[PDB]
């Protein structure tokens, strides 16, 4: 529920990593979506390569398995001169062993201490046991790979749902009874709108028929819902009497009444050119 | 699959000459602005040369001024970066990277995100 | 504050049939005069509910206790509750239920609604005391027994009543599914008049969305809340509570199932099909259809699935010359290496 | 840099205790399994007391049973060994050393190698 | 000294391990084999070479080493010694020198 300026990131350069995956970050503003997820962190230069879909590595398998089919962005930037402290700042731990790798998005902040070898630790460090997190040498001297640098990313969650982060356009006018290009939450298409008896319920936006195309749509900025109609389409065929004969033509439109389009209704359409 | 890989490095005497490529594999250079960036020893990354897509825009650090010249060949997929007149302060690490323009306007002479980097080469000039 | 009640004794379960029961909108789409599968955690028809009476009366000299079990949460829990005179108020969810971890907490006053997610300290047994005023006796004023202590909270929620007031045979169902997927926990609810029968009754009631929260906590477990109409200090003969508890409320558990949902021409969900109850249903599946004509009709394919994985090797006393070289008598000098290529 | 250093040695009266420590530097202790040595005036070096890797299993001395006690602090890298009713059979200089499993079968009875080796501290029961 | 990146006389003068192996290391004790009550002086190790040695590189050369600026032309002497020095296999030695 807040508006997303995706220009304010995306021209800022400040960040040193700009990875978008599954949508282009200059669309960031044109398209828009549900919800989405911010994740914001301090993890070291050698290790922000490992921060993308089908990676591997410590942070990419034991801290954060991202999945192959991403949609989102990832951000970050340096924190040389606020993250690092003279004499290390040791307040980020990480692990280094797991029993297996964790879940896509998945969240572990046990302490227990590590099983290397045979007897079980009982809850102590040692002998073939360890405390899962190790500290870093953040320190304002130290080589760009062990700088910090701060993460965040951002998953666009896209489905078939009301949208309520949305990006910096402007909302136009209604038109009804007249074929249009339309922009309904996200929704493009062309067609005519046509008031509709149906009902909606609470939750209930958009509405389908038999097939993936959306008969009707919801509004935004009024309680109201109307139903789509694809613009008028049907074949031209052509009539003559042979140009050995004469060069008049008439034209007949299928399935369709001569309204959208020496005039003569027929079943098969309107024909046009021909007497009756 | 995308690379980015640096050659050409090596010791050189100071007030001769050396020359740079840096070679993109599983992706189009030609699309991307480069900039070739060193880091010298205990100092911060500096950015030395940067070339736009089509080539039509270049910036250079002062330091560097009537010394290095750099281009691109967008048939070949390389850019390059010649070295003239070399000096012991520009002993350092030299990267390429290759990044799109993040703000208005065609010069390439301010810094923003890099996209793509390489792993580096080493020119030493020590006489 | 808390107050200690009795040992719950562990009841030994009772279970009952749920006719055609729980099935919710899957989607917010309006759909019309039409049919539509979707494989989501839903109820199997006719299946075991087991059922807790909300004040059971089981001891030789008539004691009174509420039974409230914390029950587990796996992929979703359906709530089903007969009841005339406002008892049950909320329920709890969480993994331990403790200050160790988030837990989630939703009470009904006579008002609105309180939905919080803290680091409740939870007693053993949460309830809301419950005393009526002297002159109005209109509406209902509950004591909180029901945490300790609050720390740690990320989200409040306030809104209308989820329990209408029920304040003599008006049994009435509310019927809840609670679901918690990606971090969200979703919430289905319908309201509807009974007359007459104890267990639940037969038919279809769809259950509308009511709620959806960006909890993300980890629920395992989850109990549910009651309300102490009489006092624990002084318990009486009887009478006290009410009718020894004639009320009860239905726990189910969801599976992931494929159900074929027939929407009407006004939008409603006016019956079902779960595809794997019997074969006659798996054929209404197969056809996308609720009326099946007579004949032979291929729906599935039997298939024997195998079992132990074997991996099998030959059987030779000769082998690689190890023993040989290792038991061997005698070892070159070390700086003249005797190097041997087994093959 | 890897070191086993031992601990604890001195002078001490016959039914006394005394109480041996071996530390680790330079590599973590906690992957080999330990045994502590004694060579005896005018004898070879007896094995006393070893436990497992990760300490779920022991082996004692005959001479030395229900005497010394071994254990192995887990958290600081460290191996001890509590001597108790100790007799003038017992002065010798004392080693801890560190190995991985000769064998299968959990039990750590049996004897080969030790990969790493202290300098030793002298115990002396003398009354 | 028997691994891979190590150091030592056996690891550089005798045989260098590289850095990339994909094998075993398996020693066991021959306390009651190899050693003799007068000790077991048929096996023998050098001490001194020209160079550290290749990777699984064998050398059997018996050339005296020069030890000092002059030759020795394959006569010990003063700063000439013989390669290979003998080792004092004992059933009584300390482990650290048991075979
Ligand atoms: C038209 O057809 C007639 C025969 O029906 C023929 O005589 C005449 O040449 C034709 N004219 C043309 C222009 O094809
Ligand atoms: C075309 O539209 C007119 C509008 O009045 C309607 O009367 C007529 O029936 C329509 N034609 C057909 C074929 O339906
Ligand atoms: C339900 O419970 C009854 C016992 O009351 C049992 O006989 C029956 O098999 C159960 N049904 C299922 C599907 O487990
Ligand atoms: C929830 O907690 C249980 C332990 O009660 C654990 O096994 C499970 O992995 C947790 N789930 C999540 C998503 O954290
Ligand atoms: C429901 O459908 C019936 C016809 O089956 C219709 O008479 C009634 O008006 C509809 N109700 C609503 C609220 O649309
Ligand atoms: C090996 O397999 C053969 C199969 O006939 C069997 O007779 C023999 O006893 C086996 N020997 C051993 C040592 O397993």
């Amino acid at each position: 529920n807040c508006v997303a300026d995706y220009s304010v990131l995306y021209n800022s350069a400040s960040f040193s990593t700009f990875k978008c995956y599954g949508v282009s970050p200059t669309k960031l503003n044109d398209l828009c979506f549900t919800n989405v997820y911010a994740d914001s962190f301090v993890i070291r230069g050698d290790e922000v390569r490992q921060i993308a879909p089908g990676q591997t590595g410590k942070i990419a398998d034991y801290n954060y398995k991202l999945p192959d089919d991403f949609t989102g962005c990832v951000i970050a930037w340096n924190s040389n001169n606020l993250d690092s402290k003279v004499g290390g700042n040791y307040n980020y731990l990480y692990r280094l062993f797991r029993k297996s790798n964790l879940k896509p998005f998945e969240r572990d902040i046990s302490t227990e201490i590590y099983q290397a070898g045979s007897t079980p630790c009982n809850g102590v460090e040692g002998f073939n046991c360890y405390f899962p997190l190790q500290s870093y040498g953040f320190q304002p001297t130290n080589g760009v790979g062990y700088q910090p640098y701060r993460v965040v990313v951002l998953s666009f969650e896209l489905l078939h749902a009301p949208a309520t982060v949305c990006g910096p356009k402007k909302s136009t006018n209604l038109v009804k009874n007249k074929c249009v290009n339309f922009n309904f939450n996200g929704l493009t298409g062309t067609g005519v709108l046509t008031e509709s008896n149906k009902k909606f319920l609470p939750f209930q936006q958009f509405g389908r028929d038999i097939a993936d195309t959306t008969d009707a749509v919801r509004d935004p900025q009024t309680l109201e819902i109307l139903d789509i109609t694809p613009c008028s389409f049907g074949g031209v065929s052509v009539i003559t009497p042979g140009t050995n004969t004469s060069n008049q033509v008439a034209v007949l439109y299928q399935g369709v009444n001569c309204t959208e389009v020496n005039v003569f209704q027929t079943r098969a359409g309107c024909l046009i050119g021909a007497e009756h | 699959q995308v690379q980015l890989q640096e050659s050409g490095g090596g010791l050189v005497q100071p007030g001769g000459s050396l020359r740079l490529s840096c070679a993109a594999s599983g992706f189009t250079l030609d699309y991307y602005a480069i900039g070739w960036f060193r880091q010298a020893p205990g100092k911060e990354r500096e950015g030395v040369s940067c070339i736009s897509s089509s080539g039509g825009r270049t910036n250079y650090a002062d330091s560097v001024k009537g010394r290095f010249t750099i281009s691109r060949d967008n048939t070949k997929n390389t850019v390059y970066l010649q070295m003239n007149s070399l000096k012991p302060e520009d002993t350092a690490v030299y990267y390429c990277a290759a990044w799109e323009a993040s703000r208005w306007y065609c010069p390439l002479q301010f810094s923003a995100d890099f996209s793509s980097w390489g792993q580096g080469t080493q020119v030493t000039v020590s006489s | 504050q808390c107050v200690n009640l009795t040992t719950r004794t562990q009841l030994p379960p009772a279970y009952t049939n749920s006719f055609t029961r729980g099935v919710y909108y899957p989607d917010k789409v309006f759909r019309s005069s039409v049919l539509h599968s979707t494989q989501d955690l839903f109820l199997p028809f006719f299946s075991n509910v087991t059922w807790f009476h909300a004040i059971h009366v089981s001891g030789t000299n008539g004691t009174k206790r509420f039974d409230n079990p914390v029950l587990p949460f796996n992929d979703g829990v359906y709530f089903a509750s007969t009841e005339k005179s406002n008892i049950i108020r909320g329920w709890i969810f969480g993994t331990t239920l403790d200050s160790k971890t988030q837990s989630l907490l939703i009470v009904n006053n006579a008002t609105n609604v309180v939905i919080k997610v803290c680091e409740f300290q939870f007693c053993n047994d949460p309830f809301l005391g419950v005393y009526y005023h002297k002159n109005n006796k209109s509406w209902m004023e509950s004591e909180f027994r029901v945490y300790s202590s609050a720390n740690n909270c990320t989200f409040e929620y306030v809104s209308q009543p989820f329990l209408m007031d029920l304040e003599g045979n008006f049994k009435n169902l509310r019927e809840f599914v609670f679901k918690n997927i990606d971090g969200y926990f979703k919430i289905y609810s319908k309201h509807t008049p009974i007359n007459l029968v104890r267990d639940l009754p037969q038919g279809f009631s769809a259950l509308e969305p009511l709620v959806d929260l960006p909890i993300g906590i980890n629920i395992t477990r989850f109990q549910t809340l009651l309300a102490l109409h009489r006092s624990y200090l002084t318990p009486g003969d009887s009478s006290s509570g009410w009718t020894a508890g004639a009320a009860a409320y239905y726990v189910g558990y969801l599976q992931p199932r494929t159900f074929l949902l027939k929407y009407n021409e006004n939008g409603t969900i006016t019956d079902a099909v779960d595809c794997a109850l019997d074969p006659l249903s798996e054929t209404k599946c197969t056809l996308k259809s609720f009326t099946v004509e007579k004949g032979i009709y291929q729906t599935s394919n039997f298939r024997v699935q195998p079992t132990e994985s074997i991996v099998r090797f030959p059987n030779i006393t000769n082998l690689c010359p190890f023993g040989e070289v290792f038991n061997a008598t005698r070892f070159a000098s070390v700086y003249a290496w005797n190097r041997k290529r087994i093959s």
